[PDB]
């Protein structure tokens, strides 16, 4: 039997508490793993001009207010659309670097870690979302053909730029919702 | 004979509570005359040049957001203009976005306990709590931490990271000892802190 | 008859876990693990990695999003049956690895002991025993990665090892012995 689980040993349901607590985890990692991954592509490789990523396309609260004022029902469909989004383009990039590219620094490394956590934290969204029963529709990635040098290392410049931008946001919400519902405190 | 301003060199940003951050310029060369800066900035995705709310409140040279227009996850391409009385000249224009510029205030009511615990076992509780400004409870701001303290005479600091919790124990010190203690704190992501005022502890 | 007794499940690493039984004429044991929700019933992966009565189970196979129901079943003619289920959160089961990277930094002269974490909160410990004696005065250090020994005997040749126990968890095992002056 596991710590908390009582009355029925079947079904079970792993509480919210700690379910949280493992995302938060993840979604932790995986922004201060691709902000190193951007570190080290910046340092080795780079001009910048970027006001285009594809996640803008979504009602995002970009603020502290804006954020207090949201339904946490939907901020679990919001932080969703996105780490659904994210999928694709995630493995391109890991294909990419790894294929056809004559291998350099191994951001690799960094970038699969990255696109592993990723989904394995997506799914514990999907689960997060099933115990609050209410899946809809996420922003299109069209990058691909993006992925010359100079416009072809710009072009993994704003992806992985956004990662960096997005894995914050999505991050920042889930302490958010985590500490909103378990504790408000 | 006497000059246009020359050029202003905005370089440094920093935000203390993610939610209202705060700009600081380099005034020009001058040439000989006074001269007067403003500063104007667009919010990315948006094609509008606005104009900074607040000149005073950061103090000279600085340039305060307040929480209205603040936000982060916005990539901010801020421009100041050095315009005397003979000419007028901009900035080399600065692309800062509210995320990674954080940087704290140190810790607070850093107070630090004896207690004797289960058998032969008397070790230094460390308490603290975050500053004022910064919102953790409603989860928007995360706090980490670390503590160093050496003895009051020493070379050598020891650190001890405790990632957002706000008390720490330390199991090793000789006993009636003089040590030193301090705080300091990184946010979520971004700027490690100053250090903060520091206590001591004799037994 | 039968009678399969599951001693224990242990995930170094919440990336993967094995799982130990016990025994009790022609003894064939085979395990069957379930999940909560969709319940599709199949065999353990394999066996062999992890050694004699284990079943280990890769990335693969381990997710920490889901509930395991675990049963091991013994089947020699008239004498083929189940055992207690056991119920398994991966992540309450961390038994970790010694605790990587140990330093014994001496200079007033004490003995300055650093060390590291295995993968990637964890309360430490650490023992330590001058040889002469064949027992261990053992030190907890709370949640420091390094800790100050103070008086020791001179000229003498210690043993030094580590522990640590993620906050929700069991143990470790104890490191590598290193020795100093």
């Amino acid at each position: 039997h596991p710590p908390y689980c009582r009355n029925q040993p079947g079904k079970c349901q792993i509480p919210l508490r700690d379910l949280f607590d493992r995302a938060v985890v993840l979604s932790h990692y995986i922004h201060n793993l691709s902000s190193e991954m951007f570190s080290e592509f910046d340092k080795r490789y780079t001009t910048k001009a970027i006001n285009s990523c594809h996640t803008s396309s979504l009602a995002t609260p970009e603020d502290k207010e804006q954020a207090q004022q949201m339904n946490q029902k939907d901020f679990l469909s919001l932080i969703v659309s996105i780490l659904r989004s994210w999928n694709e383009p995630l493995y391109h990039l890991v294909t990419e670097v790894r294929g056809m590219q004559e291998a350099p620094e191994a951001i690799l490394s960094k970038a699969v870690e990255i696109e592993e956590q990723t989904k394995r934290l997506l799914e514990g969204m999907e689960l997060i979302v099933s115990q609050v029963h209410p899946n809809e529709i996420y922003p299109v990635w069209s990058g691909l053909p993006s992925l010359d040098e100079e416009s072809r290392l710009s072009a993994y410049y704003n992806l992985l730029h956004c990662l960096r931008r997005d894995s914050h946001k999505i991050d920042n919400y889930l302490k958010l919702l985590k500490c909103r519902i378990i504790h408000n405190n | 004979m006497q000059s246009p301003p020359g050029k202003p060199e905005i370089h440094k940003c920093r935000s203390p509570d993610k939610e209202t951050f705060t700009c600081w310029w380099n005034p020009g060369t001058d040439g000989g005359l006074p001269t007067n800066y403003s500063l104007t900035y667009s919010k990315e995705g948006e094609k509008t040049t606005y104009e900074c709310p607040d000149y005073k409140t950061s103090g000279p040279n600085s340039c305060f957001f307040s929480k209205q227009y603040t936000s982060i996850w916005k990539i901010y391409i801020i421009t100041v203009n050095a315009t005397n009385q003979m000419g007028s000249s901009s900035s080399d224009p600065l692309y800062v976005d509210v995320t990674y510029i954080v940087e704290p205030e140190p810790p607070r009511n850093l107070t630090l306990e004896v207690k004797q615990l289960k058998d032969k076992k008397t070790y230094l509780w460390v308490k603290w709590s975050p500053p004022t400004i910064t919102d953790v409870k409603t989860g928007w701001f995360t706090m980490e931490y670390e503590i160093r303290l050496k003895p009051e005479e020493a070379e050598e600091w020891e650190i001890h990271f405790t990632g957002h919790q706000t008390q720490f124990k330390v199991f090793d010190l000789y006993p009636g000892q003089k040590y030193l203690v301090q705080t300091r704190c990184k946010p979520d992501h971004g700027y490690w802190s100053r250090w903060s005022q520091e206590s001591s502890v004799e037994m």
